[PDB]
């Protein structure tokens, strides 16, 4: 959770391993019929700052279309961002 | 002139040489919260006592002060009896906290002369006189000046 | 070849200095090895994880 | 003539000989990193203490000295202990590749002069001068500068 920044092979090896027990947990929860029907599963990763950069990035752009019965315009520095982070 | 009141001027208008001698008597004696009675203490985990220590071997004391030739000086029973029984505790020690948020905040006020679970206000000999701080208020600008002008000359 | 033809001479232990004993070459000390596994896994290590999951044709 | 620009300048263009001797001595120095305060380290299983290790028996010592005719050295209580307690859990919960990238990884930090989870710049004496050199940036090639060419002269 701590650290996602990196983009290094050791997280592609540790997302491979979880990737692979969740199937053998949905195998033996989720009536393994299931398995074989649906098509290809993906595990979501958790979220670092560099996706959370742009992920507080579209809310302001959200924040605008609520406002626009008031026509309040927001823009949010990228210092900004990284405080409220 | 009241202990109180001249801790907030310190900031806005007067320094710290213009005081009183009874005045710099009174700053560093303790607060109103000194004698008034509190009796509880709470996260008895302190580093100052060593649950792994033990007493002096008295045969080994006399063989390592004769120097002869020697590869381990501790007895390393206990140290590594502490090690095996940390193996078992479990992932609850939630380590580096103890590490981190507890050990440098007891190391910090063994500067100060205050023990590790002591919430109230503790004395330090600073040149001729003792000045009395906490945690809460360190009064660190008073440290700064009993040290730094009070080298030569003599204040009470 | 040359290490074995210490121990057949009629020497005294005492008389084994370092410059008696001839040096290894490069490829026999630890240093090498130790710097062999710089190279060897971790290099390498991350060879085996490229290329894995992009599937591509 | 700045710390940071030689070694830039070493792959392209100029050699090592034809540095000044402050300047052989300002890449010796260690980085603008150190100074650079950073108190966190990690991965504390190091090779350098032995866990099996006791104190000299000085009756062992003593009956090992004499030449006893005798069949075995080391005590081999403690080290049989060691391999005990590792076969109680090895099976339960491990996967080594730890024998491989962290035995070979310290054995060579230790001929660099630096400890096993240091994370900083070493010193190394090489000839007559100290070579600060860290586990990222070798300096493997002022190494081979300051042995080969620095037999019969000197250099600061």
């Amino acid at each position: 959770f701590d650290a996602d920044n990196s983009g290094t092979p050791e997280y592609k090896r540790v997302m491979e391993d979880v990737r692979l027990s969740l199937i053998k947990k949905c195998k033996k929860v989720f009536k393994p019929e299931f398995v074989n029907r649906i098509d290809k599963i993906g595990v979501f990763e958790p979220l670092n700052k560099k996706n959370l950069h742009k992920i507080v990035a579209l809310r302001f752009k959200k924040l605008e279309k609520r406002l626009e019965e008031k026509n309040i315009q927001v823009s949010v520095s990228e210092k900004a961002i990284d405080y409220i982070i | 002139s009241v202990k109180d009141i001249k801790k907030l001027i310190e900031e806005g208008i007067l320094d710290y040489e213009d005081l009183t001698e009874n005045e710099l008597r009174k700053l560093a004696k303790p607060d109103d919260n000194f004698y008034e009675l509190s009796p509880y203490a709470s996260d008895e985990k302190d580093l100052s006592l060593n649950e792994t220590s033990g007493l002096t071997n008295e045969q080994l004391k006399n063989f390592l002060g004769q120097n002869g030739t020697y590869h381990m000086s501790y007895d390393s029973k206990s140290i590594d009896y502490a090690k095996q029984k940390k193996s078992e505790k479990k992932e609850d020690q939630q380590e580096d906290d103890d590490g981190f948020y507890d050990a440098y905040k007891q190391i910090k006020n063994s500067y100060d002369g205050i023990p590790n679970n002591f919430n109230h206000e503790a004395p330090q000999l600073i040149g001729n006189n003792y000045v009395f701080t906490s945690i809460y208020d360190t009064k660190e600008n008073l440290i700064k000046f009993l040290k730094k002008n009070s080298e030569y000359d003599l204040y009470d | 070849e040359p290490y074995l033809k210490i121990g057949r001479s009629h020497t005294l232990y005492t008389h084994i200095t370092p410059d008696a004993v001839p040096q290894l070459p490069k490829e026999c000390t630890l240093k090498h090895l130790s710097s062999y596994m710089e190279e060897k896994l971790k290099s390498m290590e991350s060879k085996k994880n490229i290329e894995s999951g992009k599937y591509e044709f």
